């Protein structure tokens, strides 16, 4: 719809996974190596509910990109896909609220 | 890459 700078990816994770040490770190790795396949990624932020401390909303990860170009080509392949068995909703996020960390 | 689990993300297209 419109490229900004940051790329958001939700409906692809669950608190039942972002609650373990190796499990949570697992997604962080795959998600990082994946986003860094179309271009360069500044960083990534993933929720980590402490024994269910941040479950409320948990399940939404985002990635800080460097160039909107590789960002476009990024979701152009990981959109509507399946991180495991569910569709992944990708929505271009703005560096504004992103840094605001309105999520976690 | 990875450590225990295998890579099986994005499966549709």
């Amino acid at each position: 719809g419109h490229p900004t700078e940051v790329l958001c990816l939700m409906n692809m994770v669950l608190p039942e996974e972002l609650l373990d040490d190796e499990e949570y770190e697992e997604i962080v790795e795959d998600v990082r190596d994946e986003c860094s396949k179309y271009g360069l990624v500044k960083s990534i932020e993933i929720p980590r509910p402490v024994d269910g401390v941040e479950v409320p909303g948990c399940g939404k990860i985002f990635v800080e990109f460097t160039s909107v170009f590789d960002c476009q080509k990024a979701m152009q392949g990981l959109t509507g896909r399946k991180f495991a068995n569910r569709v992944v909703v990708t929505k271009y996020c703005d560096p504004d609220s992103y840094h605001r960390r309105d999520f976690w | 890459p990875s450590k225990k689990r295998k890579r099986s993300r994005w499966n549709q297209d």
